[PDB]
């Protein structure tokens, strides 16, 4: 099952601030009008930066998991979302065939734990997120809403793992994975320094033409 | 002009620009410490036999403190000076503690021979990072062995007596670095040409109160065409702007 990622999925690039301006810039995005898919967790792949949306009422999803072979042979990103104290850890976790957590599975043989970082809660309603590893870097950019419109997304965190990441897998009724892809669009600032719209470059020749 | 007659007219010869009176650093606000509150800040030390080996990460480390204690009986450091390492920054940092006798302390160098150098902690040809060593009789003076494992003779009654060694082995090329020193922050000065240093973004000019409302997570602003023209201050969160100190021809 296949939806239209009408136009959600911008987020601020660079951490600066710039007011009435249109500013062109180039960055993993996820592509206007692309197919993202829909499921109802199996291991996915992430290859270059993956967008992520859920909407429910009840916390039913409560975390995911980050890693290249999940057989304790590497370090492997670990996420429990907690009621109030969400958890991230980097160990050499040995992962479940279907891991679930209300009781938990995926957090055994925790050994060789390499970091671990705590921070506050996340989670008619639908809470998007943005993954990107760069560099060693893996930046989280968040936003939860009241997928039609337009709406920005601003980073939460960004975690110096350094660990090579090439597959997730998600605990837990229903969900959306896009992916990201290298291309440009031109982000329009108001004058409080908010994008409030965009044009991808690459979709049409207008919108050739309105970057040009 | 380079003549000794000047014909009637207006001429540029040079430049005015003010210089800067005084320089302003600031950076991120003080954060977790390492853990350095528990090694030789510890209760019971493990022996020679097995000596323990504690991984630091994700911390500030301040040598200042412990370089200028004068509690450490031996402090040899190899590559760099010991006042430097607060600019220094490593990937990762390893902690090798024990108990040796000071006749033994001598093992603990590259290249060595022994007892302890060839059954027992042996250190590497290459390079290595900071031995610290001090004398314990008080608290350690047949619990403590050593690698075919004889007993210390520890009785509190000078070569004979406990010493405690902890090597502080450097990490700087597994990761992006996450363990460095400080950043000493200096007061902000305004209405004045300055020359400043904002969380590593440099430049000259005049810093002025401004009403630009910046979101919570941008640092910086930037105008137009890529030039800087406000700054959000770290320690007070205040939002700053830039102004170029005058200039003009003469
Ligand atoms: C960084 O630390 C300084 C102090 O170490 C904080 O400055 C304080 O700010 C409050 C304002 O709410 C003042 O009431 C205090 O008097 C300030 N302390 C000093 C010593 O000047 C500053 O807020 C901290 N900033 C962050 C982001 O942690
Ligand atoms: C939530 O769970 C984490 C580990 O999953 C735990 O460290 C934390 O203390 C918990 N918070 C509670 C019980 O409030
Ligand atoms: C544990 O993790 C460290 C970090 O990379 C690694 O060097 C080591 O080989 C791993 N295994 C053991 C037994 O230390
Ligand atoms: C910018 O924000 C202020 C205060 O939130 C608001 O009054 C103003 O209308 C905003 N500018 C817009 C929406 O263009």
């Amino acid at each position: 099952a296949y939806t239209n990622s009408f136009t959600r999925g911008v987020y601020y690039p660079d951490k600066v601030f710039r007011s009435s301006v249109l500013h062109s810039t180039q960055d993993l995005f996820l592509p206007f009008f692309s197919n993202v898919t829909w499921f109802h967790n199996p291991v996915l792949p992430f290859n270059d930066g993956v967008y992520f949306a859920s909407t429910e009422k009840s916390n039913i999803i409560r975390g995911w998991i980050f890693g290249t072979t999940l057989d304790s042979k590497t370090q492997s990103l670990l996420i429990v979302n907690n009621a109030t104290n969400v958890v991230i850890k980097v160990c050499e976790f040995q992962f479940c065939n279907d891991p679930f957590l209300s009781e938990f599975r995926v957090y055994s043989s925790a050994n060789n734990c390499t970091f671990e970082y705590v921070s506050q809660p996340f989670l008619k309603n639908l809470r998007e997120f943005v993954f990107k590893n760069i560099d060693g870097y893996f930046k989280i950019y968040s936003k939860h809403t009241p997928p039609q419109g337009f709406s920005a997304l601003e980073p939460l965190v960004d975690l110096p793992i350094g660990i090579n990441i090439t597959r997730f897998q998600t605990l837990l009724a229903a969900y959306y994975v896009g992916y990201l892809q290298p291309r440009t669009f031109l982000l329009k600032y108001n004058e409080n320094g908010t994008i409030t719209d965009a044009v991808d470059c690459a979709l049409d020749p207008l919108s050739e033409t309105k970057c040009t | 002009l380079k003549s000794f007659t000047v014909e009637k007219g207006i001429y540029q010869t040079s430049n005015f620009r003010v210089q800067p009176t005084e320089s302003i650093v600031r950076f991120p606000n003080i954060t977790n410490l390492c853990p350095f509150g528990e090694v030789f800040n510890a209760t019971r030390f493990a022996s020679v036999y097995a000596w323990n080996r504690k991984r630091i990460s994700n911390c500030v480390a301040d040598y200042s403190v412990l370089y200028n204690s004068a509690s450490f009986s031996t402090f040899k450091c190899y590559g760099v000076s010991p006042t430097k390492l607060n600019d220094l920054c490593f990937t990762n940092v390893y902690a090798d503690s024990f108990v040796i006798r000071g006749d033994e302390v001598r093992q603990i160098a590259p290249g060595q021979t022994g007892k302890i150098a060839d059954y027992n902690y042996k250190l590497p040809d290459d390079f290595t990072g900071c031995v610290i060593a001090w004398n314990s009789n008080n608290l350690d003076s047949y619990n403590y062995l050593y690698r075919p494992l004889q007993s210390y003779g520890f009785q509190p009654t000078v070569g004979y007596q406990p010493y405690r060694v902890v090597v502080l082995s450097f990490e700087l090329l597994h990761a992006p670095a996450t363990v460095c020193g400080p950043k000493k922050s200096t007061n902000l000065v305004k209405n004045k040409c300055v020359n400043f240093n904002f969380n590593g973004l440099t430049g000259t000019g005049v810093l002025t109160e401004s009403n630009k409302k910046f979101l919570p997570f941008q640092q910086f602003g930037r105008d137009i065409a890529d030039t800087t023209d406000a700054v959000r201050d770290p320690q007070t969160l205040e939002i700053l702007d830039i102004t170029p100190c005058s200039f003009g021809g003469v």
